[PDB]
């Protein structure tokens, strides 16, 4: 297999400024060494910060394909995949591809799990109130009551995952 | 009840008629298990399993292999390189195999 | 000589040494495999306790909650007429 | 009539009504001033503890610690030669 | 008692010696305190102090004023102008003014007499 | 009389680095929870405190009256009080820029010193450096941190005081 190759940037360019800023943000966060380089696990975390929990296999493939050796490594010797690092370009490109390849439903399911922390299977007014307390802004109970009641099709007293996704993807 | 018939000397000799015959007869009053037992019990003293485990661990730790069958194939492939810390099974247990198998093969 | 025959028989291709080493490797590797799994569980758990990660996680959580809460409330407000 | 003189005296410039209003304003305003100070203490306290600020603060702390710690260690290793 | 000087009638009149003199005589064997009491007692009922306090509060909450003296000058000017315009307003109600006239009148009646030319 | 609603200059915002501009935009976007691209007075105050500025109310109020814009929902025919005005991204950027460029380099260092020494002991010891190491996540050998203390400890007191911290952190 071809190896050490830089990843394509086409899938990174079509992003918006916010996203790119978030990628650079995550990178800069987990770039404690400040060398503009990340270890393997740091990169895994950087992806986990963007909300990607990929399996070791996929990140390892990324590692062998697009991993660069560290400077301290003597070029006369072979370098193992694990000891390789990631420059900003690789992280950006890879994260970009991952994002554009991402299914739009995932973030919403994740969010649904964030709103419904008790795992009841649905989001109730109380949950929305807790989230409101988390956001900091105070919303009248009529609004949140309307946020639940308008989308509750069972009269169960909350919104399940399906309804959440459907309402959140609806135009 | 068994004739060697010049015994197909070369270690690389590819004979399955004699092998399946002898193995088949040997399976009755099974000896395979005795060899296996004696061998493990004699395999652990040489300190080989730790070498194997550490290698397999490294393979799993790197993330190169991510499934047990792949780990098995990878490691069996690796140990196979006897000819090349070596994962080769110590010669001691081989000699033991020779002795006990000879003994249990002598009876037939 | 029987010794030569057993020699061929034990260390030959498809020999007893091969079947043996294969088998023992199978079981041994399964043991260490499970061991590695447990170790990975613990390593991930301890790795999660890192502060940088907690920050990335909290920031993400907050961001998501904000985004989709206000989007949701917007939909609600729209339908409420 | 005395009343006219009293009128001049009370509703005049430097009258009793003027000095009175000034003084009562002094005391009343001092009271509400201290009151406001205490209220600000508590309101600021309650405003601080909550998430958004806490995220900004934690982020700030981390960034600063990283920056100046590694900068410092660089100075140190440099001096160690 | 004290012989007066024909009272210098108009409210905005200039003479300050008679004023400070009267104040001097009045502070001794103090009567001023009665005025203060009657006024406070009659000032709180119209609900003016709460308005004043609330205004001062708004001024402090906005952060427009950040020191007590500045707050005092500001509020004093504010009541000065509301009182100017009146003839929620911070102007001192006319009731307590009338009260001032009455109580000050009785005190001055006891204290002094006004000669006639 | 006072000029009011005027837009702030970007001259002090332009010479900034990408890091700074990004950090400002980050702070703004963070405290811009309503996502309307506008901040309230207190939201802006927090945005400034997010940059590490603990300004007095007077100064932020001056900023508010000078560069505060009326909200859209407000009727244009009547005057709106200063407190009810808001800040777009541009104003926050400009103001933050001025604040950053005018700020003396010692402030962030004194703050940092208080961050390293949280107990208020008056000096930073090896333990503190170790705790900070634990906070960052990276593990550094004790020789380095021991050298981080010893190399700059001129009193043999077992730590680095504020003066020394600034002097060393400002050193060329």
């Amino acid at each position: 297999q071809i190896q050490y190759t830089i990843p394509p940037r086409e899938d990174y360019n079509k992003l918006s400024d916010e996203q790119k800023t978030r990628i650079s943000e995550a990178f800069e966060l987990f770039d404690s060494n400040k060398d503009g380089l990340l270890s393997y696990e740091e990169f895994r975390f950087v992806l986990r910060a963007l909300g990607f929990d990929l399996p070791k296999q996929q990140t390892y493939d990324m590692l062998v394909r697009h991993g660069q050796r560290p400077a301290n490594w003597p070029h006369d010797q072979e370098c193992p995949p694990v000891y390789r690092q990631f420059n900003l370009a690789t992280a950006q490109a890879l994260a970009g591809t991952l994002i554009r390849q991402r299914d739009p439903r995932d973030e919403l399911r994740r969010a649904f799990r964030l709103f419904d922390v008790d795992g009841k299977g649905m989001i109730t007014e109380d949950d929305l109130r807790k989230v409101c307390q988390q956001v900091g802004n105070n919303i009248p109970d009529a609004d949140i009551q309307a946020m639940i009641e308008e989308f509750d099709s069972n009269g169960k007293g909350g919104v399940d995952e399906d309804e959440f996704l459907r309402l959140m993807m609806s135009k | 009840p068994a004739a060697a018939a010049n015994y197909t000397p070369a270690t690389l000799d590819q004979d399955l008629r004699s092998q399946i015959n002898s193995l088949l007869i040997k399976e009755g009053h099974v000896a395979k298990i005795q060899e296996h037992l004696l061998h493990h019990l004699h395999a652990h003293p040489s300190n080989w399993p730790t070498v194997v485990q550490n290698h397999a661990l490294s393979l799993l730790r790197s993330g190169e292999v991510t499934s047990f069958p792949a780990l098995l194939r990878r490691v069996v492939e690796d140990v196979r390189q006897d000819t090349a810390p070596s994962l080769a099974v110590p010669q001691s247990v081989v000699e033991e195999a020779l002795k006990v198998t000879r003994e249990c093969l002598d009876q037939l | 000589l029987m010794a030569d025959f057993t020699k061929w028989f034990v260390t030959g291709d498809g020999g007893i040494m091969e079947e043996f080493t294969e088998e023992t490797l199978r079981h041994l590797l399964w043991d260490v495999w499970q061991r590695h799994q447990r170790e990975e569980a613990e390593r991930k758990r301890k790795a999660e306790e890192e502060e940088s990660w907690r920050l990335a996680r909290e920031h993400l959580t907050h961001r998501l909650q904000v985004k989709y809460f206000y989007r949701w409330r917007e939909k609600a407000r729209a339908l409420a007429t």
